């Protein structure tokens, strides 16, 4: 009952992005999937949609010439390829499936949702720094996660063990270009002692990921 | 085009409604879904079918239908549904899904809480990289609006400054971050950083020395 995608990636003006959506159990069944996207601090926006037991699909009309939808059984995954893409695409597009068994369908279960930026600027992978913890900070430890392009940038911390606590702020995007940011969790001040702490930084875009080892 | 108000405002345990205004070809012949949006988080579904609600979804939860209109009514009203709300629709004829503009849900009158400021110096990584970047973290109050002032030893400093909006905590109080890159002689002649947080026209302000 999970749709997964990405991160993802960097596209220059003109260029194309597919987009991918697997399903977690293994199928779609007779379940419609449908492709919506957002631009950062936008409105949701209807792209298009296929039922993958039937084949049948259909797109938006303001992108009939630049979207195509298809199902790929296989892998339980859906793929939407945009084209011709312009300032304007740089948005998250996210992938829902159904709720009708196939028409009173609905948006049922949502992706994540993959930033696709639309830029003519380079790729850059983050350096990551460890944010101690110390007497002078329960208490609080984290990750730096510096000058990367472009967005976004994901942190867990203990490969998923550790969530209680945890608060990723958003990137702060620098006269540079670049973009920054820090992830960081508050902690039993014994556990300092006991336990060690790894924040995982996963940077889609430029297919890199850290594990970085945070001491006090 | 589907419409609905842009905001609507309400204080904790009060009921709001939003409204989704569509044609015949849209909400008139078909059935509409709603969608809620937490900040940073992908849209869930909320209602289905006019008036259906998924499993988990809480029954503070309703919708209605009438001809071109439908309604989503949020009762008992909590910080935790501060949110962008959107209707969906499928016109037919068009074979296409399509989304009122949203409404952002605001929470009036939650209780005030002052800032607590934490302050990590460069770490020995960085440093050895030749960088060096102050953190300044600061969270658990509301509301959230914050300005972030940093001095070196006593003098103000713009440059190298960047800070984040305030977002929610799970605790739905408010964190920030803010960023001090320095010089090489920056850190080679200041004895200590501060980070000067103004929440409420009140100070909050944490120092480090290296
Ligand atoms: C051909 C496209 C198949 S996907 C599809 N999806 C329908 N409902 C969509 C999910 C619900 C929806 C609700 C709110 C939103 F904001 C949103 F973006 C999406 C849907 N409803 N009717 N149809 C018919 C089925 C028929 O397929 C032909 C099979 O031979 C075609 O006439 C569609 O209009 C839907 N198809």
């Amino acid at each position: 009952v999970q749709l997964q995608e990405s991160g993802a990636e960097v596209k220059k003006p003109g260029s194309s992005v597919r987009v991918s959506c697997k399903a977690s159990g293994g199928t779609f069944d007779s379940y419609s999937i449908h492709w919506v996207r957002q631009a950062p601090g936008q409105g949701l926006e209807w792209m298009g949609g296929i039922i993958p037991a039937f084949g049948t699909l259909s797109s938006a009309q303001d992108f009939q010439a630049r979207v195509t939808i298809s199902a790929d059984k296989s892998t339980s995954t859906a793929y939407m390829e945009l084209s011709g893409l312009r300032s304007e695409d740089t948005a998250v597009y996210y992938c829902a499936r159904g709720s009708h068994l196939y028409p009173n369908d609905a948006l049922a279960i949502w992706g994540q949702g993959t930033l696709v930026t639309v830029s003519s600027a380079s790729t850059k992978g983050p350096s990551v720094f460890p944010l101690a913890p110390s007497s002078k900070s329960t208490a609080a430890l984290g990750c730096l996660v510096k000058d990367y392009f472009p967005e976004p940038v994901t942190v867990s911390w203990n490969s998923g063990a550790l969530t209680s606590g945890v608060h990723t702020f958003p990137a702060v995007l620098q006269s540079s270009g670049l973009y920054s940011l820090s992830s960081v969790v508050t902690v039993p001040s014994s556990s300092l002692g006991t336990q060690t702490y790894i924040c995982n930084v996963n940077h889609k875009p430029s297919n890199t990921k850290v594990d970085k080892r945070v001491e006090p | 085009v589907v419409t609905q108000p842009p905001s609507v405002s309400a204080a904790p345990g009060q009921k709001v409604t939003i409204s989704c205004s569509g044609s015949n070809s849209d909400i008139g012949n078909n059935y509409v879904s709603w969608y809620q949006q937490l900040p940073g988080t992908a849209p869930k579904l909320l209602i289905y079918d006019n008036n259906k609600r998924p499993s988990g979804i809480p029954d503070r939860f309703s919708g209605s239908k009438s001809g071109t209109s439908a309604t989503l009514a949020i009762t008992g009203l909590q910080a935790g549904d501060e949110a962008d709300y959107y209707c969906g629709t499928w016109d037919i004829s068009l074979s296409a899904g399509l989304f009122g503009g949203g409404t952002k849900v605001t929470v009036l009158g939650q209780p005030k809480a002052a800032p607590s400021v934490t302050l990590f110096p460069p770490s020995s990584e960085e440093l050895q990289a030749n960088k060096a970047t102050l953190v300044c973290l600061i969270s658990d109050f509301y509301p959230g609006a914050v300005t972030v002032a940093w001095k070196a030893d006593s003098s103000p400093v713009k440059a190298g400054v960047e800070t984040t909006t305030p977002s929610k905590q799970s605790n739905n109080k408010y964190a920030a971050s803010s960023y001090l890159s320095l010089t090489p002689e920056q850190w080679k002649s200041h004895r200590s950083y501060s980070c000067q947080v103004t929440h409420e026209g009140s100070t909050v302000e944490k120092t480090v020395a290296p």
